[PDB]
Formats: C-alpha cells, structure tokens, sequence
C-alpha cells in the first residue's frame, strides 16, 4: 500500500542506468528525489488541432 | 466661487421624489438643504493635532 | 444590384466569417465541461497528469483523460490524425516540429505552464557539476543553434473551392448544349 | 563588483535581484533553478491559367462548329472572348449563332462571378497584414558589416554587462564596432531608438518584451519570440555548498506547479500588440506589358 | 466620440499613342484610335491583342482599387475606442490620455485600496476636479481625455449630449441607498418602503 | 568510465531505426553534408502486450 | 442620330455597364459620367 | 410569483395554465420550441446563456 515510481525513474532508482539523457519534464515532485542539471530547452504547454 | 450668497432655491428631480414618497409614506416633515462644500467626504488627517 | 449583393454576401461567406476549429487556449470552457464530441487527452503517466492533479478545480480534466491516456505520442498523432481526438495538450516544440512534418497539426495560440527540459540525474555524485557547465558552455557557443539548425529551426490565386464544381458544370453544359442544337439539326 | 561582490567576498547571502548565467558566474558561485524563459532579443524600430486557356480553346472550336453550321470570326474570337471575360463594352463582332451567344452568356457569367471570387480573393489577402523582416537574426549578414549595406547601421548593449561578455567570446570584431557604438542609458536608447540616434539595440528578451508591450504607438519591431538567441533564463545565485538550495530550488518548482508564477507573469507583464499601394504587382504589370511589346516587335518582321 | 492613378494615367497616354503607331505600321484615322482608346481605358488585328491586354490590366487595376478603397475604409474604423482600465496607455500613462475623478470621492479611495492603481492615483492627482459639471466642460472642450464616473449619471449625460460616450466595460458593480445615523428608530421602515418601491413598478415610473 | 543511458523514444527527439545487417548503422547524410551520428541502443520492439 | 432626349436610357444602362455616340462632347459627358459610376 | 400576484393576478391566472416544475425541464422546452418565454432571475440566465 505504498506510491512507488515506475518508468524511467523507477528504473534509474534501482540503479538500473546512471544518468537520464532524455526530454525531462522538470516540476516539484521529481526535485524531492532526484537532481536536475541547469536546462537546455524552455518550452510551455499547447493544444493540437487538426 | 460663493464664499457667502446663501438663498432658498427649488431642488427637484430623481432622489427629491424620493423623499416625497418617502415623507408620503412615512409621517414626518423634513428640511431640505445642501452642503457646505461640493464634495461628499473623505477620511483625512485634519492639519492641527 | 442583385449580382453586387452576390459578390457581397460571398465576401460575408468566405472572407471574413470562420468557425471556431480551435480551441483558443486552456481558457475554452467548452473544455473545462466536456462531452462526447470535445475529447481532450494526454499521454499516459507524465508530468502533465500530476500538473494538472495539483490543480484542485480542475478535476474533471484529469478524471476525464483516465478514459484517453495513451502510452506514446505517436498513438496521440494517429488518434487525432484518425479524428478520434479533438485536443491534447502536449509540450510546444514536439508538436512544432510535428507541424512541420505533417501540416493539418495545428496547435493553440495560448502559452502556458512555461516549464524547462534538462538532464535527469542521481543524487550527491561527481557527474553534477560538469554536465551542468557543459551545458550552458553549449548554450553560450552556437552549438545550440547548429543543434537547432538540424532539428528544432528545419521545417517542411488558388480558386479551387466553390468554382471548379462550377467549372464541371460548364464544362458539363457545354453537352447538352450541343444536344439542344442537335434538336436544332432535327428542326433543319 | 557588484551583487558578485557582495555573494563571493560573503558580506549577503543571496540575490533576488535579476542575472544572467555564464561560466564564470557558475565558478564563482552557483545558481537556483530558472524560473522565467528569458533569452536575449534585439530590437528595432496555378493550374487556372492552363485549364481557361483550355475552356478558351473550346470557345474557338465551337465557334468554328457555328461557322461550319452557319465569316470572319472563324479564330478571330479570341479578342471577343477575352475582350468578354472584362466587360470592357468593346465593340467586337455579334454572332449569328444561337450556341455561340448561350457560349458567351456562360463565359459572362463566369467571368462575373471570377471577378467575384477575385475581390474576395484580394480581402483575404488584406487579412493577412505582411510584417517585413529586415534582420533574421543573430546569423545575419548585416552583423558582418554594416556598410556591406549602403547604410551603416549602428547597434549596441548596456556597459558592464555579461552581454558584452558573450560578445567578447563570440565576436571580438564585432565588439570593436561596438565601441564606437556604446551607449549608457537605456531609456537614452530608446529615445535613440525613437528619434534616430541608434538603429538597433541587443539585450535581454523579457525586459523588451516588457518595454515594447507598454510603448506607445507599437512602433518598435522585434526579431521573432527568441529563435535565433542565446535561450538562457534567470535564477537566483548562493554559495558554494549553501544549506538553502534545495529548498529555494523546491519552493521555485512549486510556485511554477501551481501557475503562481504564471498568475505573477500575468500580473506583470501586459504584451499588446497600410496605404494603398500593389506595387509588386504592378512592376509584374510593367513587366508583362514589356514582354507584350517584345511580342509585338517579334510580330512586326512578318 | 491618386499617385498611381497618375502613373496608370502616364502609361495609357502612351499606349494610346503606341497604338496608333502599330495601326500606322501595318493599316479622321488617328482621332479614331484616339476615341477608341478612350471607349478602352474607361469601359464605356494586332493592335486589338495591346487593346485587350490593356482591357484586361484596367478591369485588374480598377478591381484592385475597388478592393484597397474598402480595405481603407472597412478596417480603418474601429482602432479609435479606449479599452478601459486594462489600456496599458492607461495602466501605463503618459502626458497624452488625461483621465480624472472628482476630488473627494469614494471612488479615489477605492483605487488608494488596490496596491496596484497607484501610478493611475498619482496620474489622476493632478487634475482632481471639484464637482462633475467642470470635468463635463473640461471634456467638451477637449482639455479632458476621459473621466471615471457612475453608470447611469454618464448615460443620462450621453443622453443629453451625443458626444460624451461611455465604454463597455461595467466594473465595480455597486449599489446607491439612503445614508443613514447610527442606530435610530428612522432605519426599518425606510427601507421597507424603498423595497415596496421596489416589488411593484414605482422603481419603474421613477424611472 | 561507462555510463548506463536510459532514453525513451522521442519523436523530434529520440530515433530508433533497425539496423542494416547486424548491429550496424547507415550512416547517412543531412542537407548540409554533416552524416547523421547515429548510436548502438538496445530496447524492445513492442510495449507488454 | 434620335438620341436627342432619349439619351436617358443608355446614360442610366451605361451606369451599370450592360447607340454610339457621334458627337464629341457626348463621349467626354458619358466618359465622366460612366467613371462617376465605377466609383459609385 | 409572489410578484406577479401583487403584481397581476389575471396573468397569474393565465400562469396557472402554464406552469411547469423543471428549470432545466423548462430550458429544454425552450430548446424543442414548447415554451415562448420564462421569467427567471437574470444572472442565473446570463450563465445558462
Ligand atoms: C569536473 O571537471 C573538472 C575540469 O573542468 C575536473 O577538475 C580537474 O581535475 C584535475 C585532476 O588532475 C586537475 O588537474 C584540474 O586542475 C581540475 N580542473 C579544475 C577546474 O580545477 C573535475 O575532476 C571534474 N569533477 C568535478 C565534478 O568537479
Ligand atoms: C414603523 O416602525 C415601527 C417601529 O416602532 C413599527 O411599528 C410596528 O407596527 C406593526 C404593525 O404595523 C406592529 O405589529 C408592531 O408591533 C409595531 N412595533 C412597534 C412597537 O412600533 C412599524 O415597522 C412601522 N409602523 C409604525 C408607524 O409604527
Ligand atoms: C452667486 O454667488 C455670488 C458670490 O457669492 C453672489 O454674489 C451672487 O449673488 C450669487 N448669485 C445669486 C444667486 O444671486
Ligand atoms: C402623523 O401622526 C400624528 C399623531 O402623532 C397624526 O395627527 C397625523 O395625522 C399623522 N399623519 C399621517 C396621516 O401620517
Ligand atoms: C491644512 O493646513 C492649512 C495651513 O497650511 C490649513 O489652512 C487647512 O485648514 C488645513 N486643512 C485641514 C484639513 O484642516
Ligand atoms: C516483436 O517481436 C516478437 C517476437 O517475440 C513478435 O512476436 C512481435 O510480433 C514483434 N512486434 C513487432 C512486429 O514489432
């Protein structure tokens, strides 16, 4: 009964790989755990029409 | 403007018909006049005290 | 006059009048109150969802992507490409680029949620510092812009809507008109 | 010198005043989480043609079928089917033949409603208001040499700024153009800008953005939304192992998880914001009108 | 609350004469290519291919015309109206939009609350006017720009006078009562009569 | 030395291509003469199910 | 030749562009006239 | 209705045949055609509208 990471980041907490080379959405809840690097791309959110 | 030409005029209008059916309904007579200034009020520090 | 009023109210048909496609942003309330037709949706297990989680009045958006959460964005393009989509709210440069691969993805005119890509890491470790000052060594060259060159920067009168079924019709015409003067062929 | 001196020679802590990030600021101290995308900026003040000569085509050939029926408009209706497609009121030829006046009346129609479907062609290209865009950006020819150009332009930054750094290490030419061309005031720049003492002028993004979208007249150009820029943002600086960054870095995290920050951004920024002339079209005038001279002097040998 | 027409002017002078001249080359001649030329450029066998391409570039030229005379006049209007309290020439002002209220109102207390109205009270400061009649004549004599004001006093002065126009944006939406003492007998019925007044239509024949 | 990579497929981003023979890769070019610095990774071809 | 006063019905149809005229002035009348009724 | 009794009791006789129950039932009769027009608190049909 416990709220445990999946993914890329559940495999990186098990040590799985070493450093996460990726798009990384970078928020609140993932800097509790793990650590951020200064960012290369700012972007914001959007809407896709057709 | 009129630092002193104080005179009885003829006030009408909207709110003054308001105070008609007001003393119409209710058993009162009233004094209508007008204020010393041309301002409503303000909360302000007076200069002295 | 009435030939004047034709080329009036087609200029009221054409010209200025559009329907509302779009969404026009995140501040749409035909989104904020959804339907059957009006499908939002997201990819399944990002970051989004526990934005928008967060967001204590905005509950009814993440109970309702639980029916459209899907794995890849890949799914999502083939979704809303296949018109079983009618929004998703995704990063801006992905669907950017996205655009210019394929041009009927259009996105919104409202930009929110201004947030940053970087490099994911562990905790206290000798690797922290020098990918960070690698980094910003490539963001003050133009190695970002070469980066940017090869990917994020490359992308990819008419009369042909109410007169070429006009142009059939002419060209049908053209016929029957011939036909009629066959008849004429029978009067002579 | 400066916030740098008052961090590093550790007479403060930190500062929430604005600035920019280069390598040796990250030496010297280290930097929060960015919180605003702020860069830097510069600012300144077909097959229709084919198918009608097809359907004129048609034209002529029945209207050699009405001249075969029931005589000298035999090829010679094209000046009356193009003179038709304007109405022009020309005095051209009446045809005898029913189909060839039912042929004109729909050719009329359709030019009518061509003409129609024209005008309305040139208000949907009034929607489009064109914005001209004299520099690209930062991989322009004009930052090569300024009198490459017939007019040499002038440009600059603020003194002391790690924009002049980033100038410094990029294009050290560039910087001694820059020299003759410094300036102190950035209100003074934008009153050069205004009255014509300066051309153009490179700095942050967001402090432009912010200038521009409160000055009158919206006058002033700007070069894209930050393309072609060094896309950097703003943080916070603290010492060398500071007991606070993390949390500072969560507290910033949270204040973009909630649009707390994006509520402030709302707040404090507010970003607002034709003769008659066809000229290239009418240099295509000018243009077709010389080739139908070259055409006339082909004909003229014969 | 022209040039190109001359230059399209210089050219037909000399297609006219151009013509006349491919007539001389391979035949009251020249007034008749003349007047013709003038039954072309108005809309009123070589030489007829020049005719038509200059029939064509005139119905071109003049539809162009038609066009960018209604692109003048069509979307040249409505850039002129003030957007209320969210125009940043007014969240931001200069020396240019000169906007007002009566010295010792509410309404100045009002913006001296909100933290974020205090570069509009410092602009607004310098031209706090008396009663309501001198911002009246100080805008109808174009030294005002605007002025901030109740709704329905400035819809009876828009009424009275068709220059003075409000804008759209109804903010603050407040009510108007009967001043009162503190606690006194004269409280309850009063405003039982102004709600009897207000259940049937006298509201409606004061208005 | 040798660092794991971990990396999710990304549409501007991230390209998995299969390999020409076996473990090999087609360096091609770009517009700009610069061939395409592709990288030996190593992942499934579908999801769980 | 007739078009004395009946010039009334080609001058309101050359307004909307739908006899010749001989004389010289008519021509310069109907131009200006006719160029009022393109603007108009 | 209070209103219209103080009001108009003749047009609350004409109400007493056209009376309904829903607010929404009543939104949807305008929407099929079954209803002309409804009296109602106004900023309540300014969302509805
Ligand atoms: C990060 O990289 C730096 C170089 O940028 C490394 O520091 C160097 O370590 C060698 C060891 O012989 C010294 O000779 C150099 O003088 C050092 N350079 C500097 C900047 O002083 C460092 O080992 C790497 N690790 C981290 C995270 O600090
Ligand atoms: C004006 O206010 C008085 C308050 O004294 C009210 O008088 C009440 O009148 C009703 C009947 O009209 C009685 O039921 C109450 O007992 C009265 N109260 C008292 C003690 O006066 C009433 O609101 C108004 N009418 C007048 C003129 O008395
Ligand atoms: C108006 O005010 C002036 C100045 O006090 C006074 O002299 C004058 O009598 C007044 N006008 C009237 C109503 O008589
Ligand atoms: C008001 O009250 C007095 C008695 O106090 C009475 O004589 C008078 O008629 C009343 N006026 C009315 C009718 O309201
Ligand atoms: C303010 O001070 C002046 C003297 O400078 C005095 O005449 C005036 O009455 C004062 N204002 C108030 C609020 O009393
Ligand atoms: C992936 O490989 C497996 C082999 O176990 C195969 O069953 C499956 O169809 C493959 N999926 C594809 C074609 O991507």
């Amino acid at each position: 009964n416990k709220k445990e990471w999946n993914g890329m980041m559940g495999e990186l907490l098990s040590g799985q790989a070493d450093m996460i080379v990726a798009p990384l959405t970078i928020n609140n809840e993932r800097a509790q755990y793990i650590e951020f690097s200064k960012p290369f791309k700012y972007q914001g959110l959007t809407i896709l029409v057709k | 403007g009129s630092p002193r030409h104080t005179v009885p005029q003829c006030c009408y209008g909207f709110c003054i018909d308001l105070l008609i059916k007001l003393a119409r309904t209710m058993n009162f007579t009233y004094e209508v006049h007008l204020v010393a200034d041309g301002k409503f009020g303000t909360q302000e520090r007076v200069n002295n005290s | 006059i009435i030939v004047a009023s034709y080329t009036a109210n087609l200029a009221a048909f054409l010209v200025l009048d559009r329907p509302e496609e779009r969404i026009t942003g995140i501040n749409d309330p035909r989104l904020r109150n959804p339907s059957d037709k009006f499908i939002y949706a997201t990819v399944k297990q990002s970051s989004v969802d526990i934005y928008f989680r967060r967001q204590v009045e905005l509950s009814t958006m993440y109970r309702h992507m639980e029916k459209h959460n899907y794995e890849s964005a890949a799914e999502a393009i083939q979704a809303v490409r296949d018109n079983k989509l009618h929004a998703f709210i995704w990063d801006s440069a992905v669907l950017e680029f996205e655009a210019s691969q394929k041009c009927d993805l259009v996105t919104t005119g409202e930009l929110f949620f201004r947030s940053g890509f970087g490099i994911g890491m562990r905790k206290d470790s000798p690797w922290k510092q020098n990918v960070s000052l690698s980094i910003l060594k490539s963001h003050e060259n133009g190695f970002m812009e070469d980066l940017d060159k090869t990917w994020v920067r490359y992308q990819e009168t008419l009369t042909f809507e109410n007169m070429a079924g006009v142009f059939m019709l002419v060209a049908g015409g053209i016929v029957a008109g011939i036909f009629l003067i066959f008849i004429e062929i029978a009067y002579k | 010198n400066g916030m740098i001196g008052e961090v590093v020679y550790q007479r403060a802590v930190m500062a929430v005043g604005s600035l920019t990030i280069n390598e040796e600021r990250s030496e010297v101290v280290d930097f929060s989480v960015p919180f605003v995308e702020t860069g830097i900026s510069v600012m300144v003040s077909a097959s229709v043609w084919v198918m009608m000569f097809v359907m004129l085509l048609i034209v002529s050939a029945i209207a050699v079928f009405v001249f075969e029926y029931f005589s000298f408009t035999i090829g010679k209706a094209i000046w009356l089917l193009w003179g038709l497609v304007f109405n022009n009121s020309v005095p051209v030829q009446n045809p005898k033949g029913t189909t060839s006046k039912i042929m004109v009346s729909v050719w009329a129609f359709f030019a009518v409603i061509f003409l129609a479907s024209y005008t309305a062609n040139l208000a949907a290209f009034m929607i489009q208001e064109e914005f001209v865009d004299q520099v690209t950006g930062l991989s322009d020819k004009k930052f090569q040499r300024p009198h490459d150009y017939s007019p040499p332009f002038r440009f600059g930054t603020v003194p002391a700024g790690s924009t002049e750094r980033n100038i410094r290490n990029n294009y050290p030419y560039m910087h001694q153009y820059m020299t003759r061309f410094n300036q102190r005031g950035v209100e003074d720049a934008l009153v050069s800008l205004k009255t014509g003492k300066l051309d153009a002028f490179i700095y942050d993004a967001a402090v432009l953005n912010y200038k521009a979208g409160r000055d009158e007249g919206c006058k002033l150009v700007t070069i894209g939304s930050g393309y072609i820029f060094a896309t950097t943002g703003y943080g916070i600086a603290l010492q060398k192992g500071s007991p606070w960054k993390r949390q500072i870095d969560l507290a910033l995290l949270q204040f973009v998880g909630d649009g707390e920050m994006e509520e402030l951004e709302t707040l404090w920024l507010t970003g607002i914001c034709s003769s008659q002339l066809d000229i290239d079209n009418m240099a295509g005038v000018f243009y077709m009108l010389a080739a139908a001279m070259a055409l006339s002097l082909i004909t003229f040998i014969w | 609350k022209s040039t190109l027409w001359l230059l399209v002017g210089l050219s037909v002078h000399v297609v006219a004469v151009m013509l006349y001249l491919l007539d001389r080359f391979s035949p009251l001649t020249l007034s008749s290519a003349m007047w013709f030329s003038w039954g072309v450029l108005l809309n009123s066998f070589s030489a007829r291919i020049l005719g038509m391409v200059w029939a064509g570039f005139a119905m071109i030229i003049v539809a162009s015309y038609t066009a960018n005379l209604a692109a003048f006049l069509v979307l040249d209007r409505p850039e002129e109206r003030i957007t209320g309290i969210n125009d940043p020439r007014l969240r931001n002002p200069s020396d240019k939009f000169i906007y007002a209220t009566v010295k010792q109102s509410s309404v100045d207390i009002y913006f001296r609350r909100q933290v974020e109205l205090s570069t509009m009270y410092r602009h607004m400061e310098k031209h706090n006017y008396e009663s309501a009649a001198e911002a009246i004549q100080a805008v109808r004599d174009n030294k005002l720009h605007a002025f901030i004001w109740d709704s329905a006093v400035l819809e009876f002065e828009a009424s009275q006078k068709c220059d003075l126009v409000t804008t759209g944006e109804l903010f603050f939406r407040s009510g108007f009562g009967i001043g009162m003492r503190k606690d006194s007998p004269w409280k309850q019925n009063v405003s039982l009569s102004i709600l009897k007044s207000h259940e049937n239509g006298f509201m409606e024949d004061l208005d | 030395t040798r660092l794991k990579i971990v990396t999710i497929h990304q549409e501007p981003f991230v390209y998995v291509k299969p390999t020409m023979s076996d473990g090999t890769c087609k360096e091609e070019f770009t517009v700009n003469g610069d061939p395409v610095k592709k990288v030996i990774c190593t992942g499934p071809n579908d999801t769980s199910p």
